[PDB]
DNA sequence: TTTTTTTTTTTTTTTTTTTTTTTTTT
DNA sequence: AAAAAAAAAAAAAAAAAAAAAAAAAA
């Protein structure tokens, strides 16, 4: 009957129209409505999707909702708030809220079941809109949708601190010492006039309590105009979000977001001290629902052990990690080798002992180690590719600097430690300089970075696996000459590398048709796991910890040994760590006589080039 | 009348010309003078599939020596460099960009350096390439920092934050 | 004058705590309390898990919960076990007392701190990155009325210069020109920490958030820069107090040498309406105050052979 | 090898003016 | 109702000079 003063919603049908909608509709109605042809019936007519997410959300206890907006205006009778929400998103939304506060009485005592229900009176629910309607940029927004639903997308730029906000004031008289609590309306305090008790009563003896208020979170973002949508000679635009409740802190920097909010404008004061604002409105949006753009189930511990029972798994996953690259299957079995790593340990009285595996590609020019590299970094869980031409000495480590939005001092870490217990790629590593080469070092043989600038002196860890690629100086790698030569690398750097391949480019008729083919194969249009990878590599790195038997002992002493029958002891130590890398894969928790084998076959076919 | 005018247009705008208050701030020591606007009127610039675009094609195809004339007509000044003016048109047009699974991806965009003695017409004809293809950019040396500025900083004085 | 209750039954039950724990029967705090009186000392150390067993955590999680409100309460309860068991820990060479709490059960970071826990006490972990100089703090103020020379004392200060009101003497009406006695006034020690996130909870991609620590009395210096430390106390909040109307022309009304955000003019909610503020808006920012500290990341014969056993 | 060459890095705000518009105070 | 006093309002920044390092060569 009685209507909310200035708008024409009514909150008497629009509840009404909302139970309907929820306890009537399924896909049936939703497929009714597009009916794009092509369109399944299979039992999803009867599905009755809303029902079994409120029932979800009921045994979970968690309130969120995802409703659409074209979901919506499916129904007949409801299509009225679909056009009554776009004008008025706030009291459509407060009905919103009341109708899901009995939306849970509605089904919990339907079986008249023993469910407390006073946690859920306690707790409150709202909703999450999204698709409200035709998605438009800033740059197309008018003074004609003020207070009214939109949807906009942009660039992430910046996030700030958890603001507070006053909801309940508190104030304490400083003579009879009586509190009271005086709520707070649109930002303006209604000050308490004379003490309430009539014995005290005295005027002017108020007292504010900051600490014993209560605040609520706000957070706000900054947006930025995608460059895709701007025209030529122009300059990307700003808009300010208002995050409130739960969403706050979900949004990081620098990622590209489509969000839901109501568009609002407010005045801005001319003068600090006066009551005077000047005649030009700042424009903002409240959000409501943001979009952008571990924890493996039991099925799937089940199939990662029945592939790791097969026969050779060696092979496949050599050939899936660069499918592209043709041949080259010894420096792919020398990479699926690193990155599962040799056992970790570290020993009171000896102390800590490496279980990393560092890898440097170099040779001729023109083959295709650069990708090798890029096909590596995705593989990985963390790890970072970032070429060594240039950037600071300390680029890959921490280098304090100076905060930009604030004048204040922020340590900023570098690569080697944001890859920390990963693996770190490398590119062009001939051309990086000479004081910063030095960094490396550290990292190569104490796996610890320090600092000791502006007042400050600390240590971080590093503990990561340094895969590199290089390049010669000319256009071939000549064999007569040595390796010193040509890669101008210090024999220091090059000798703690763990493993050394040379790529070699000879014109042979044979080998240039077959990879001619192949490329123009794949250029011409027409047993590779996707994901299978990644959640070994997390299984294999995270739970699995191989030892040694002396079956290993028996080997790994005679076959050193028999190589020294020029090999330092660099060498057996390098031996050890793949062998235990290969006895983490094939998954087992020993190692054996296999997996020795397989690294004095791998660090000598090694020796061989 | 909103949104009738863009950055880099030459135009001419009629409307009232009238006096800024100058108020606020640094309004003492002017005392009298003022600044001034211009409330707009009117604006007058000065300067698609569709079965024209769809006849001219097939009338420059009758019209035949496509290739020959093509290169030809690019800067009609200079004399010679006629397989450089080949090549300039296939840096016009762009090769396939085709995305291969698992990653792979294949460049189609072409690269043309040209290397040459001083005063052999170097930088005409570089110009003039500029005219045909309205996307793009022709950026000099040490003079302007334009090649590589993605830089994330903006102080731009409207409002001073970055952008 | 308004009493409360509840503090009434926090204060007492934290002095059953102290005179009755005595679980290791040795009297632990009261060998504490014994140890303070021989070695002059001016802080109590009290356990959480030692409070955990008592009441069921009936009194451990009501002084969780309410550390703002019922810490004057236990102050209260502790000046009485002190008059009662160790007399001479009442007056100085009165010792303003503090009590540390630590090993509390779970341990918050940095981007964990919400406003809904504004006066709860907690334990954050971070990477110290800046200290400051231990200044004085005017704890009890003293002052003197211009014309009757009235002594006023204990004037107690939230977060700015505050001077009396009243004159003692009814007879005089003076609302303000007073004279503070700085020798009579009590000062304590201050100082401000900033810290960051660790490197492990830093994400893929981020730019640290910070945070400032407030350490006050015998806890100044303890916290060096580039050390990993574990800090525990309570959150505040702090407003700002130019606006507030400080005595002095030197604040000159939010003087400053940069540009001040414009994304969030207006966009930062200021309360209006006290009387104090005027037509100006107040506003707030989240800060720590810590009470206890710690840290997670002599060629003479005759000294030597005393230290060990 | 000891000469020349080279980037580059803070250096910056402490001051102003008479109106115009606010609060106290006889 | 009519006086005397007291602050806001700054904003701004490129362009040049001097000194110490970290890469080049007769
Ligand atoms: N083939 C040619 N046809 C016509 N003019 C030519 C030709 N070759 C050179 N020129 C002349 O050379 C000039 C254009 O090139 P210009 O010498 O200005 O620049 P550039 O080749 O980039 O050399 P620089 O190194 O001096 O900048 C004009 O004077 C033009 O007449
Ligand atoms: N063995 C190979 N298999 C597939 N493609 C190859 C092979 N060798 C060379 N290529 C081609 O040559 C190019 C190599 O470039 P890249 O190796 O990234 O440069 P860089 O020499 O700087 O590492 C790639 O575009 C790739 O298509
Ligand atoms: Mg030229
Ligand atoms: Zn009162
Ligand atoms: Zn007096």
């Amino acid at each position: 009957l009685r209507i909310i003063w200035g708008t024409n919603v009514s909150i008497q049908e629009c509840t009404t129209n909302f139970r309907n909608f929820l306890m009537s509709f399924k896909y049936k109605f939703r497929k009714i409505l597009d009916e794009r042809e092509e369109f399944i019936n299979n039992t999803t007519d009867e599905e009755l999707y809303y029902i079994k997410q409120l029932n979800e959300m009921r045994e979970l206890g968690t309130s969120n909702l995802n409703l659409d907006a074209r979901n919506l205006l499916a129904y007949k009778q409801t299509e009225d708030l679909y056009h009554q929400l776009l004008n008025y998103p706030q009291e459509v939304i407060s009905i919103m809220d009341q109708t899901i506060k009995d939306c849970m009485v509605s089904l919990i005592v339907d079986n008249n079941l023993d469910y407390d229900l006073d946690e859920i009176e306690t707790k409150f629910y709202k909703v999450r809109p999204y698709n409200v309607g035709s998605c438009k940029g800033m740059r197309e927004l008018n003074p004609n949708d003020i207070d009214k639903l939109i949807n906009l997308k942009g660039l992430v730029l910046r996030s700030t601190p958890v603001i507070p906000d006053m909801k309940v004031a508190f104030f304490k008289c400083n003579v009879c010492d009586h509190t009271m609590a005086v709520e707070i309306d649109r930002g303006v305090i209604q000050e308490p006039a004379r003490c309430e008790r009539i014995d005290c009563n005295e005027p002017n003896s108020m007292s504010l309590i900051h600490n014993r208020c209560s605040f609520a979170d706000k957070q706000v973002i900054k947006l930025q105009e995608t460059p895709d949508f701007v025209p030529d000679g122009q300059t990307p635009h700003s808009i300010s979000l208002c995050v409130y409740d739960e969403l706050v802190d979900s949004c990081r920097a620098g990622d590209r977001i489509e969000v839901t909010g109501t568009f609002r404008s407010i005045p801005i004061r001319a003068n600090s001290r006066q009551r005077v604002l000047k005649s030009l409105y700042k424009t903002y949006v409240d959000v409501v629902h943001v979009k952008k753009v571990r924890q493996i189930t039991d099925q799937d511990l089940a199939k990662i052990r029945e592939v790791a029972a097969r026969e050779d798994l060696y092979s496949l996953l050599a050939r899936s990690i660069a499918p592209s690259i043709y041949e080259l299957e010894d420096v792919k079995k020398g990479i699926l080798l690193q990155l599962f790593g040799g056992t970790n340990k570290t020993f009171t009285k000896g102390g800590r002992y490496r279980g990393d595996i560092n890898i440097l590609l170099c040779g001729d020019p023109s083959t295709s180690k650069s990708q090798i590299l890029q096909y590596v970094h995705k593989i990985t869980p963390r790890g970072v590719y970032t070429s060594g031409k240039g950037s600071s000495a300390v680029g890959l480590t921490a280098y304090i600097t100076r905060d930009v939005d604030t004048k204040q001092l922020v340590l900023e870490s570098g690569a080697l430690v944001l890859s920390d217990g990963g693996v770190c790629c490398i590119d062009e590593f001939d051309k990086m300089s000479d004081s910063t080469r030095s960094v490396l070092h550290e990292v190569m043989e104490q796996q610890t970075i320090s600092i000791a600038k502006a007042g400050i002196i600390t240590t971080l860890n590093a503990r990561s696996s340094i895969l590199a690629s290089a390049n010669p100086i000319g256009s071939r790698y000549n064999p007569n000459l040595p390796v010193t030569e040509n890669i101008d690398l210090p024999p220091p750097l090059l000798s703690r590398f763990d493993l050394v391949y040379l790529v070699l480019d000879k014109v042979d008729e044979k080998n240039d048709r077959e990879l001619a083919k192949h490329l123009t194969n794949l250029y011409l249009e027409d047993v590779l796991p996707v994901e299978f990878l990644t959640m070994y590599i997390s299984y294999a790195k995270e739970h699995i910890h191989p030892i040694i038997t002396e079956a290993a002992k028996t080997e790994l002493v005679r076959a050193y040994v028999g190589m020294r029958k020029t090999a330092t002891t660099r060498q057996l130590e390098s031996m050890i760590r793949l062998a235990e890398a290969h006895a983490k894969m094939k998954l087992k928790n020993v190692v054996e006589l296999e997996d020795v084998q397989e690294a004095v076959r791998l660090i000598r076919s090694a020796i061989k080039d | 009348l909103v949104r009738s005018l863009s950055p880099g247009d030459i135009v001419d705008v009629t409307g009232i010309f009238l006096p800024a208050p100058y108020t606020g701030f640094k309004a003492l020591k002017a005392g009298l003078l003022t600044e001034t606007y211009l409330e707009a009127q009117f604006v007058r610039q000065h300067k698609s599939l569709t079965s024209d675009v769809e006849e001219r094609v097939m009338e420059l195809i009758t019209s035949g020596d496509v290739y020959n004339r093509l290169a030809k007509s690019i800067a009609p000044e200079i004399y010679g460099n006629l397989d450089v003016k080949k090549a300039l048109l296939l840096l016009l047009v762009g090769g396939v960009d085709k995305r291969v699974g698992d990653g792979m991806k294949i460049r189609g965009d072409i690269n043309v350096c040209l290397m040459g003695d001083p005063g052999v017409a170097k930088s005409q004809l570089l110009k003039a390439i500029c005219k045909i293809s309205p996307r793009g950019v022709y950026t000099t040396g040490k003079g302007s920092s334009g090649v590589g500025l993605t830089a994330a900083v903006m102080k731009d004085p409207v409002t001073d934050e970055m952008i | 004058k308004v009493d409360d209750v509840t503090g009434e039954k926090v204060r007492e039950a934290f002095e059953q705590f102290l005179e009755d724990f005595s679980v290791q029967v040795e009297k632990v705090y009261r060998a504490q309390i014994e140890f303070m009186k021989i070695y002059d000392l001016n802080t109590i150390y009290i356990d959480y898990q030692h409070l955990s067993m008592r009441e069921n955590g009936a009194l451990a999680m009501a002084i969780s919960e309410q550390y703002y409100r019922f810490l004057p309460f236990l102050q209260k309860g502790l000046r009485r076990v002190v008059r009662k068991y160790a007399p001479e820990l009442l007056n100085t060479s009165e010792r303003v007392f503090q009590i540390s709490f630590f090993n509390l059960p779970t341990v918050h970071r940095i981007r964990d701190i919400r406003s809904e826990k504004i006066g709860s006490l907690l334990s954050i972990s971070g990477t110290v990155t800046r200290t400051s100089e231990v200044r004085p703090e005017l704890y009890k103020a003293s002052f003197t009325c211009d014309m009757c020379r009235a002594i006023v004392d204990n004037v107690e200060q939230s977060f700015k210069y505050t001077e009396p009101t009243f004159c003692p003497n009814p007879s005089c009406e003076n609302r303000a020109f007073w004279t503070l006695n700085v020798t009579r006034s009590r000062f304590l020690d201050w100082q401000k920490v900033r810290i960051q996130e660790n490197a492990n909870e830093i994400p893929t991609g981020s730019m640290p958030r910070t945070l400032d620590v407030i350490l006050r009395g015998d806890s100044v210096e303890r916290a060096k820069p580039g050390d990993r430390c574990k800090f525990t106390g309570v959150e505040i909040v702090v407003p700002d107090v130019t606006q507030l109307g400080l005595p002095g022309v030197k604040p000159s009304s939010t003087l400053d040498t940069r540009g001040i955000s414009k994304t969030t003019e207006g966009l930062n909610s200021g309360v209006t309406g006290l009387r104090s503020l005027g037509v100006r808006d107040l506003t707030y920012k989240i800060s720590f105050l810590a009470c206890h500290v710690i840290s997670i990341g002599e060629r003479d014969q005759e000294v030597f052979l005393n230290s060990l056993s």
